[PDB]
RNA sequence: UUGACCUCAAAUCAGGUAGGAGUACCCGCUGAACUUAAGCAUAUCAAUAAGCGGAGGAAAAGAAACCAACCGGGAUUGCCUUAGUAACGGCGAGUGAAGCGGCAAAAGCUCAAAUUUGAAAUCUGGUACCUUCGGUGCCCGAGUUGUAAUUUGGAGAGGG
RNA sequence: GAUGGGGAAGCUCCGUUUCAAAGGCCUGAUUUUAUGCAGGCCACCAUCGAAAGGGAAUCCGGUUAAGAUUCCGGAACCUGG
């Protein structure tokens, strides 16, 4: 006989699909981490306005890579300086660089970390 | 789908229109009983396989090269002749004893003149059903023609 | 213009950093013929046509 | 073999057998796309004498082309010129419809090389052709001494420059007094005959 | 000052990565000092050392891959010869020298002879 | 029920390929008008400019369905000449080649159409190994709706 | 404004669900491993198009030479898990 077709519409049948098994690698050498901790954090900002936040607001001011987001900045600060971060605010400066306001938790002081780095 | 519909409508179109006798003669095919008897005889003359040809060459090489034979240490083969160019030449030389013609050749001009050629040369012919079936007895996917020239006693 | 795309602001940053006079030590180099900045731009004279 | 019979039978186009075959086939082609792949040649004898071989690397395509003249593509028929150039409707394209078929197949399969083409069918609206194509990247062609000439970069898009059989016919590339204008290129001949030659010691 | 490429090549990748981290720390420290001193030309030497270490690491990693694909007919495209696009599509020496059996027989039978018009 | 064949599909399937740029010179398509004719429509400018498609280091052409009327020459290209000539043209304005002769450079060739039929003798790819612009063994596949050898008109083929 | 298709020597033109075999989330089946394999569901079939249309959710006080419904202090709310 013939197959019973309750629908008058014919549709493309589902066929097996195989995954790729290349004979050679696409590049054969993976690229290293494009944004590691030393690239996310470029250098601290040491203007007079930024120094007041360090003393008063318990906030460290950094210049960061334009490609880094808030997740990467928080992770980099913890690994580079062994501190805890409460929150991160970022902005793009008129000269084309990114500035991050990093506020530490109450268990840490921004003043003693700042002079441990070397800037004041 | 489109390919299915064009496939069924071409079959319809070939019978709605008048068919000239040169093409219409292919609607008659050998019946089941006679065709079954025919293939039993043709199956006894299968061409040698590639694996079997390996044994003949290694035996022939060990026979004539070292034994100083005349390259005739093997019996004369008996096999079904196939190939459109080969078979047509055999018919023109009055060497074929029986010719099988497939009715399923889509470029029908390749085989359309064979019944007339066989009729004029006095070679009996049969329009058998299935070009794929003829291929099975020559170890091919499709043969479209087959013939016998020499048969054992 | 306060709400601006990133492309416009990035070009604004580049124009800001180029708006400076000629460095003085350039004039002291051997076989120097550059006397001043010939491509200086001011917002009151020529627009950027960005 | 059977190729000899095929050549002679193809010449009886208005016989009863071929009229039936050309009617059923012209319907089948019209139901398909304007350009589509052909599994095998419909005229195996004709393909062989044009250079086709039954081996991997040889491809056959079928294409239909609209018939008729070439209407001048001007808006509303206005030509903006002298009356000698005001014709619109009775103008003819300088290349044949067979050439147009090869060009469109060539663009469709740009990885292949056009070898030849032949007429198969026609109706009031379309003419049908089958184009022979050779793959220059296949190792069966690059290792074949009789066909690896096509792999040379100088043979890219032969149909575009009119280097095929139909292309040379439309260029007038023949010998004799009947082809003085186009023996070795019409434009090159015109340049030679319209060039002022001056030597260092004037003749 | 600065590292030497030939000295780095005699060291394993474990201690090449450690030296790279040490130079990265030194570069970051010098950036802080740059914000207080009028000039600091030592910053350039550390940067070139980082470039040199990365170069030696890349050379060793790529060379190991070449040994992994030695003799195989397919290799990654970045490890293949560059040349030009046209040169890579040309017929190989083996393909360009192919002749038919009919032509080979004629060449053996009647080659270009060597002769001179003397006497 | 099962296994083939034919045709048509799908996959981030295995390995490849095409596009864009440049464009002086080269191969095609398409295509004007200003201008000249003391006006002007055929003609001329011009089978040109602009527009579009396609190559290389050169391209194209090329081993005669040629030129000739001779005591014949003998693939193609270029130079000198033929020649502002034969011829075309409101026979107005204007336009306009070719054979021979001298020279530069010289080079020849192959497919289709035949039964290997006492043996598809042919080929891509995969895989192992090696002397790796490739080679050998093995295994699938392509192919008899024709892949090799043999013959291209100057010939040539089957027998003795 | 792509695709499927049909025009055009061609640069490109028509057309937007069109003469197309046009696609994926609820699970079940599996404890060789990750998703192959069973019912059924749904056929809607790219994408672009509003800083004044539609739309999940924050307020007060204080602070700078120049920022804040974004920072500080306090007090809330929404979405996903
Ligand atoms: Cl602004
Ligand atoms: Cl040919
Ligand atoms: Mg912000
Ligand atoms: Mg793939
Ligand atoms: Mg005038
Ligand atoms: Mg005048
Ligand atoms: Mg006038
Ligand atoms: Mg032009
Ligand atoms: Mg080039
Ligand atoms: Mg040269
Ligand atoms: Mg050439
Ligand atoms: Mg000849
Ligand atoms: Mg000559
Ligand atoms: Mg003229
Ligand atoms: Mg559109
Ligand atoms: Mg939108
Ligand atoms: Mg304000």
């Amino acid at each position: 006989a013939l197959k019973v077709r309750t629908s008058a519409t014919f549709r493309l049948p589902k066929t097996l699909k195989l995954a790729r098994a290349p004979k050679y690698a696409s590049k054969a050498v993976p690229h290293y981490n494009r944004l590691d901790s030393y690239k996310v954090i470029e250098q601290p900002i040491t203007s007079e306005t930024a120094m007041k936040k360090v003393e008063d607001g318990n906030i460290l001011v950094f210049q960061v890579s334009m490609k880094a987001n808030k997740y990467q900045i928080k992770k980099a600060v913890k690994e580079l300086y062994e501190v805890d971060v409460l929150k991160v605010n970022t902005l793009v400066r008129p000269n084309g660089t990114k500035k991050a306001y990093v506020r530490l938790t109450a268990d840490y002081d921004a003043l003693d970390i700042a002079n441990r780095i070397g800037y004041i | 789908p489109e390919y299915v519909r064009v496939q069924r409508q071409k079959k319809i179109l070939s019978i709605r229109l008048k068919v000239p006798p040169t093409i219409a003669q292919f609607q008659y095919t050998l019946d089941r009983n006679t065709a079954a008897e025919t293939f039993k005889l043709f199956n006894k003359y299968r061409p040698e396989t590639a694996a079997e040809k390996k044994e003949r060459l290694t035996k022939e090489a060990a026979a004539v090269a070292e034994g100083k034979s005349k390259q005739d240490a093997s019996p004369k083969p008996y096999a079904v002749k196939y190939g459109l160019n080969h078979v047509v030449a055999l018919i023109e030389n009055k060497k074929a004893k029986l010719v099988l013609i497939a009715n399923d050749v889509d470029p029908i001009e390749l085989v359309v003149f064979l019944p007339a050629l066989c009729k004029k040369m006095g070679v009996p012919y049969a329009i058998v059903k299935g070009k794929a079936r003829l291929g099975t007895l020559v170890n091919q996917k499709t043969s479209a023609v087959a013939a016998l020239t020499e048969v054992r006693a | 213009a306060a709400q601006k795309s990133f492309r416009i602001k990035q070009k604004m940053a580049k124009a800001k950093k180029q708006n400076r006079p000629l460095p003085q030590w350039i004039r002291l180099r051997t076989n120097n013929t550059i006397r001043y900045n010939a491509k200086r731009r001011n917002w009151r004279r020529t627009k950027m046509n960005i | 073999g059977a190729y000899k019979y095929l050549e002679e039978l193809q010449r009886k186009k208005q016989s009863d057998v071929l009229r039936f075959l050309q009617r059923v086939r012209v319907w089948e082609y019209r139901q398909k796309n304007v350009i589509h792949r052909a599994a095998r040649p419909t005229r195996p004898d004709k393909a062989r004498r044009l250079g086709y071989k039954a081996k991997q690397g040889f491809v056959i395509y079928r294409v239909r082309v609209r018939r008729g003249n070439r209407k001048r593509p001007v808006p509303k028929g206005a030509t903006y010129g002298k009356p000698t150039n005001q014709g619109v409707n009775e103008l003819k394209y300088q290349r044949s419809l067979r050439a147009t078929a090869e060009e469109r197949v060539g663009r469709r399969a740009a990885n292949l090389r056009v070898l030849n083409s032949y007429w198969v069918n026609q109706d009031s609206t379309y003419k049908y052709f089958e184009v022979i194509l050779v793959d220059p990247q296949h190792k069966a062609i690059r290792r074949d001494a009789r066909y690896n000439w096509i792999c040379d970069p100088v043979h890219k898009h032969r149909e575009a420059r009119g280097l095929t059989a139909t292309g040379k016919k439309s260029r007038g590339i023949n010998k004799g007094h009947k082809f003085n204008n186009t023996k070795a290129g019409r434009r090159k001949t015109w340049k030679r005959q319209n060039t002022l030659s001056l030597w260092r010691y004037r003749k | 000052a600065g590292v030497k490429a030939y000295e780095l090549r005699t060291k394993s990748k474990e201690q090449l990565a450690s030296q790279l981290v040490d130079l990265k720390k030194e570069l970051a420290e010098l950036k802080v000092q740059k914000l207080s001193r009028p000039s600091l030309p030592k910053i350039k030497t550390v940067r070139k050392s980082i470039a040199c270490v990365l170069t030696v690491i890349n050379e060793q990693q790529r060379e190991a891959v070449r040994q992994l694909y030695k003799g195989k007919k397919y290799q990654p495209k970045d490890l293949r010869a560059k040349k030009t696009r046209a040169l890579r599509r040309a017929l190989t020496k083996f393909e360009a020298s192919q002749v038919t059996e009919k032509q080979r027989k004629k060449q053996i039978a009647f080659p270009q002879r060597k002769y001179a018009i003397k006497a």
